[PDB]
C-alpha cells in the first residue's frame, strides 16, 4: 500500500516552531514531489510549497516564504514541513499529500495522492 | 494566482438525486482541474482530475465536466456515503489553489 | 421591395457658403439610382443596420412615423438615441431606455431636450463620435412611391454623443412608407446657386458621363474626348516560388539519432549550408515539451541565420523545465546551461520506451558535483541516473534538442523553405520568385537563359523574364494592362449619350471595336 | 572542427577568389588552347559556380601541385567596366572605363 503517516498533534507557543514529519512508504520515495495543504477553522485549504525528494530543490506559497522549510531524510523515506513564528492563525491541520509531476495534467499521477491522515497544530500558550 | 469559486457552498440532497457542482477559475486553465472528496474526519481524495478523467476506484457516479473557465462536478446519483465537502482545485498555475469547498447533507 | 433613389440622399457637407460655383468634396453620399429597401406600415417595423451612416425618407398624411430608435441592443443594456415627435413638442432623449418587444406609440441619462402629402428626409452619420441629423420637407403629391426630384438637406442638428451605433428602428403611431439606404464615401460636385442652396448634384462614379462632367468641373460638356480615368486591371492572386527541393538539413538524423548522449556531455551538431525546414516540428505532434525564447517557432521558415546549434541529451521530467534562461538547478549549473539572452527553442518528448530496460538504464549519466556552475553553452566531461519502465513521469527519460540560432556579421547560409504554390499563365498575378516581387501576366518564352542566369532585364532595368525555380522554364513578365479611359461625347446640348475608350489595352480585359 | 564538406598547354582554366560581406564567390571558365610559353590572348568572361557563405578573412593563398604547370596571380580593383553582351546573354567584350582616354569615350 502507497501511504504517508504524519507525525502527531502538537500545541506549540506563539513565536515557536512545529516540524511535523511525514513517513511515505510503498513507493520509490525519490520518485515523487510532496506537497504540504493546510486546513484553517474555516475548512478551506491552502496550498504550502513542494519538496523535490530527488534534487532537495523546494518552493514555497508566497504567504510562507520566509517562514516554511521543507526537507527531507530519503535513507528513511521522511518528508519534514517545518513553520517558524508561530501565530494564532497557524492553528490548522497540516497535510503531506504526494504529487508524481507538475507539467502533463493528462496523467493521475500528477495530482494530490494519496494524502497523510493530517497533523493538527494547534498555537497557544 | 487563479481564484477558484465554487458554488453552491452548501446543498441539501435526496439519495438517488442527480447533485451539480460548479467550479469558475478566474482565467483559463484549460483541463488543468481536479475535484477532490473530503469526508468527516478525513484527508481530502481525487475523485477526478484532468476536468473529467475518472480516478481509478472511484465510483462512477462522480463523474467532471469542462475545460476553460467553467467546471462542473457531478453526482448521478447521491448515496448516503457521499455525505462530505467536495473542493475544486487547478493545476494550471502555482500556487495551486482551491474552491472554497461545497457541502454536501442529506436529506 | 425596392425602388430607385433616383437623386435623393445629397446634403450639405459643411455649414460654409458658396454661390454660383460648383463645388468637388468627397464625402459619404448615398449613391445615385441605388436600391433602398421599401417598407409598409399598412394592414413592419424591423431593426436595420447602420453601416457607415443610413438615409432615412418617409411619407405622411396622417403623421404615422413619429420616432426614431438607434442603438446596438435596444433593451436598457446600452445607450439609444431616442427622437419623439408628439404633436408640438418634439423630445430627444439617448436613456437607456427599457423598450419594448415591438415599440409603438398608440393614438442614466447623459443628455435631453425637448422643443401622400409630407415627405420628411433624414441623413443620419456618426463621424468621430459626432451624430449629424440633416433633413428637408417638401409638399408632395403622391401615394405610390418617393417623388423623383432632387432636394438637398441642411443640418439641423449635431449631438456630440460619441455612441457606437449598428441598429436602428423606426416608430409607428398605431390607432406610412419609409425608405432606408447606405451611404459610401462617393465624390459630388454640388451645384450651388446665387443664394447658396444645392440645386442638382453630379454623382462622380454613376457613369463615364458623370465622370467627365466632374473632371471638367462643370455640368455642361463641349463635344470633343477627355481623359478621366486611369484603367489598372487588379491581380487576382499571389503566386509564391522556391525550389521544390534545394538542398534539406539533417533534422531527421539529430530528433530519430538511435542513440542519445548523456547531459553532462551532451552532443551537439552544425547545421550550415542547407535549407532549414522547419515543418517537422510542426506536423510531428509526438513532442511533449516545446517552448521558444527569442524568436517565435512560427516565423521561423522565413528567417535567416548565420548557423544554428542543435544539442542533445537526456534528461528526466523534473529537469526539463530547467532547459530554460534564467534557471537554476544540477542540469543547469552542472550538465547544460543556457545564456540569459538565448535566442532559440527547446524541444522534448517522453522516451521512456527508447532509454528504459527492465534492470535499470545506467548509460545515461550527469554531473552531480562541480566546483563552480557551467557558463552558457559549456561541455565538462558524475552520477547515474537508471531510467526503469515503471519510473514516474518527473524521473522517466527525456530527450531534449535545443535548437539555437545565431546571427554574427557574417553571410547567412541557413534561412528556411517556404512553402510553394501553383503557377498561373496569362493571367494578373502578384509573384514571388526566390524573393524577387512584382506584378505582371507570366507566358512562356523562347530566352535561352544561360545555366547561371536567374533572372532577366531590359534595357529600363526592369525584370523581363524568370526561370522557374522548380522547373528550368523561362517565363516572360508582362506589367499587366494599364492605360487610361477616354469619354468620347457630343456635348450635352444634344445627347447625353457617350462612348469610352480604353487606351492602348485590347478588347480583352475590359457593340465593340477595336482600333489601335 | 569542420563546418563544411562538398564531394563531387591544351587547356586553360581560370579563376577568381573575392569575399563580400562574408561570401567567397567563385568564378571560372575551362576553354581549349594550344599555346605553352604563356596565357593566350583574347577575351572570355568567367561564368559563376560556386558561392560558399563562409564568412572567414583570407588574406593567403597558395597553390598546390602534383608531383611525380605555370599560374598566374591578379588583383582585382573598383574600377568601372563596360560590358557587352551578345543575343545570348554571353559577355562577349568588355570596356575598362580608365584604360586610356578612348575606353573613358566608349
Ligand atoms: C466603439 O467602437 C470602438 C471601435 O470598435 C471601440 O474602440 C475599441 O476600444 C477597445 C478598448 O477601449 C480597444 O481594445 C479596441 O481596439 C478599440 N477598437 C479599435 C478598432 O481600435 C470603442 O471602445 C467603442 N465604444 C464603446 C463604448 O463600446
Ligand atoms: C574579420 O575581420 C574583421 C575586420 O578586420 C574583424 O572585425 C573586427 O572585430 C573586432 C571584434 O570582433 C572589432 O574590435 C574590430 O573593430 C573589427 N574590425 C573592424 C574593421 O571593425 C572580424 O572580427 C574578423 N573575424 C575573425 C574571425 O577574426
Ligand atoms: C435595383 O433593383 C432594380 C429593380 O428593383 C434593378 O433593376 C436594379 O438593377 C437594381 N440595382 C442594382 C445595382 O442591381
Ligand atoms: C411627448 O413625449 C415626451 C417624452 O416621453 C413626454 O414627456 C410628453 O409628455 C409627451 N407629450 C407631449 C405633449 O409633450
Ligand atoms: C451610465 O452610462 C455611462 C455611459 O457613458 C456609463 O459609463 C456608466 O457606467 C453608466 N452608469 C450606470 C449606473 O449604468
Ligand atoms: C434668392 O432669394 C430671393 C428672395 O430672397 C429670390 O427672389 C431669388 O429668386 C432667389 N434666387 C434663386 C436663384 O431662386
Ligand atoms: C524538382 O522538380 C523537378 C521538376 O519535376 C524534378 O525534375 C526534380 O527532380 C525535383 N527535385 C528533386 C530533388 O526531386
Ligand atoms: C451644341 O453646342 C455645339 C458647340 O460645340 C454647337 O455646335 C451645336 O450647334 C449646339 N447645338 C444646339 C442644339 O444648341
Ligand atoms: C487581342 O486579343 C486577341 C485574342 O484574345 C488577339 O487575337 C489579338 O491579336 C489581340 N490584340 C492585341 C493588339 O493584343
Ligand atoms: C571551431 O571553429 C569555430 C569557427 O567558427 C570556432 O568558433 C570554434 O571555437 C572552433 N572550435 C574548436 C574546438 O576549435
Ligand atoms: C546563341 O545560341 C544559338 C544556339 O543555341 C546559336 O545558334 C547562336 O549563334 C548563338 N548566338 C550567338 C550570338 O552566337
Amino acid at each position: 500500500e502507497v501511504q504517508l503517516v504524519q507525525s502527531g498533534a502538537e500545541v506549540k507557543k506563539p513565536g515557536a516552531s512545529v516540524k511535523v514529519s511525514c513517513k511515505a512508504s510503498g513507493y520509490t520515495f525519490t520518485g515523487y514531489y510532496m506537497h504540504w495543504v493546510r486546513q484553517a477553522p474555516g475548512q478551506g485549504l491552502e496550498w504550502m510549497g513542494w519538496i523535490n525528494p530527488n534534487s532537495g530543490g523546494t518552493n514555497y506559497a508566497q504567504k510562507f516564504q520566509g517562514r516554511v522549510t521543507m526537507t527531507r531524510d530519503t535513507s528513511i523515506t521522511t518528508g519534514y514541513m517545518e513553520l517558524s513564528s508561530l501565530r494564532s492563525d497557524d492553528t490548522a491541520l497540516y497535510y503531506c499529500a504526494r504529487v508524481g509531476a507538475h507539467d502533463y495534467y493528462d496523467s493521475s499521477d500528477n495530482w494530490f495522492d494519496p494524502w497523510g491522515q493530517g497533523t493538527l497544530v494547534t498555537v497557544f500558550s | 494566482d487563479i481564484q477558484m469559486t465554487q458554488s453552491p457552498s452548501s446543498v441539501s440532497a435526496s439519495v438517488g438525486d442527480r447533485l451539480t457542482i460548479t467550479c469558475r477559475a478566474s482565467q483559463g486553465i484549460s483541463s488543468w482541474l481536479a475535484w477532490y472528496q473530503q469526508k468527516p474526519g478525513k484527508a481530502p481524495k481525487l475523485l477526478i482530475y484532468a476536468a473529467s478523467s475518472l480516478q481509478s476506484g472511484v465510483p462512477s457516479r462522480f463523474s467532471g465536466s469542462g475545460s476553460g473557465t467553467d467546471f462542473t462536478l457531478t453526482i448521478s446519483s447521491l448515496q448516503p456515503e457521499d455525505f462530505a465537502t467536495y473542493y475544486c482545485q487547478q493545476a494550471n498555475s502555482f500556487p495551486w489553489t482551491f474552491g472554497q469547498g461545497t457541502k454536501v447533507e442529506i436529506k | 421591395a425596392y425602388t430607385n433613389s433616383f437623386t435623393r440622399g445629397v446634403y450639405y457637407p459643411d455649414k460654409v457658403f458658396r454661390s454660383s460655383v460648383l463645388h468637388s468634396t468627397q464625402d459619404l453620399f448615398l449613391p445615385f439610382f441605388s436600391n433602398v429597401t421599401w417598407f409598409h406600415a399598412i394592414h413592419a417595423n424591423p431593426v436595420l443596420p447602420f453601416n457607415d451612416g443610413v438615409y432615412f425618407a418617409s411619407t405622411e398624411k396622417s403623421n404615422i412615423i413619429r420616432g426614431w430608435i438607434f442603438g446596438t441592443t435596444l433593451d436598457s443594456k446600452t445607450q439609444s438615441l431616442l427622437i419623439v415627435n408628439n404633436a408640438t413638442n418634439v423630445v430627444i432623449k439617448v436613456c437607456e431606455f427599457q423598450f419594448c418587444n415591438d415599440p409603438f406609440l398608440g393614438v442614466n441619462c447623459t443628455f435631453e431636450y425637448v422643443s401622400f402629402k409630407n415627405l420628411r428626409e433624414f441623413v443620419f452619420k456618426n463621424i468621430d463620435g459626432y451624430f449629424k441629423i440633416y433633413s428637408k420637407h417638401t409638399p408632395i403629391n403622391l401615394v405610390r412611391g418617393l417623388p423623383q426630384g432632387f432636394s438637398a438637406l441642411e443640418p439641423l442638428v449635431d449631438l456630440p454623443i460619441g455612441i457606437n451605433i449598428t441598429r436602428f428602428q423606426t416608430l409607428h403611431i398605431s390607432y406610412a412608407a419609409y425608405y432606408v439606404g447606405y451611404l459610401q464615401p462617393r465624390t459630388f460636385l454640388l451645384k450651388y446657386n446665387e443664394n447658396g442652396t444645392i440645386t442638382d448634384a453630379v454623382d462622380c462614379a454613376l457613369d463615364p458621363l458623370s465622370e467627365t462632367k466632374c473632371t471638367l468641373k462643370s455640368f455642361t460638356v463641349e463635344k470633343g474626348i477627355y481623359q478621366t480615368s486611369n484603367f489598372r486591371v487588379q491581380p487576382t492572386e499571389s503566386i509564391v516560388r522556391f525550389p521544390n527541393i534545394t538542398n534539406l538539413c539533417p533534422f531527421g538524423e539529430v530528433f530519430n539519432a538511435t542513440r542519445f548522449a548523456s547531459v553532462y556531455a551532451w552532443n551537439r551538431k552544425r547545421i550550415s549550408n542547407c535549407v532549414a525546414d522547419y515543418s517537422v516540428l510542426y506536423n510531428s505532434a509526438s513532442f511533449s515539451t516545446f517552448k521558444c525564447y527569442g524568436v517565435s517557432p512560427t516565423k521561423l521558415n522565413d528567417l535567416c541565420f548565420t548557423n544554428v546549434y542543435a544539442d542533445s541529451f537526456v534528461i528526466r521530467g523534473d529537469e526539463v523545465r530547467q532547459i530554460a534562461p534564467g534557471q537554476t538547478g544540477n542540469i543547469a549549473d552542472y550538465n547544460y546551461k543556457l545564456p540569459d539572452d538565448f535566442t532559440g527553442c527547446v524541444i522534448a518528448w517522453n522516451s521512456n520506451n527508447l532509454d528504459s530496460k527492465v534492470g535499470g538504464n545506467y548509460n545515461y549519466l550527469y554531473r552531480l558535483f562541480r566546483k563552480s556552475n557551467l557558463k552558457p553553452f559549456e561541455r565538462d566531461i558524475l552520477q547515474s541516473y537508471g531510467f526503469q519502465p515503471t519510473y514516474g513521469v518527473g524521473y522517466q527519460p527525456y530527450r531534449v534538442v535545443v535548437l539555437s540560432f545565431e546571427l554574427l556579421h557574417a553571410p547567412a547560409t541557413v534561412c528556411g523553405p517556404k512553402k510553394s504554390t501553383n503557377l498561373v499563365k496569362n493571367k494578373c498575378v502578384n509573384f514571388n520568385f526566390n524573393g524577387l516581387t512584382g506584378t505582371g501576366v507570366l507566358t512562356e518564352s523562347n530566352k535561352k537563359f544561360l545555366p547561371f542566369q536567374q533572372f532577366g532585364r531590359d534595357i529600363a532595368d526592369t525584370t523581363d523574364a524568370v526561370r522557374d525555380p522548380q522547373t528550368l522554364e523561362i517565363l516572360d513578365i508582362t506589367p499587366c494592362s494599364f492605360g487610361g479611359v477616354s469619354v468620347i461625347t457630343p456635348g450635352t446640348n444634344t445627347s447625353n449619350q457617350v462612348a469610352v475608350l480604353y487606351q492602348g489595352v485590347n478588347c480583352t480585359e475590359v457593340n465593340v471595336f477595336q482600333t489601335r
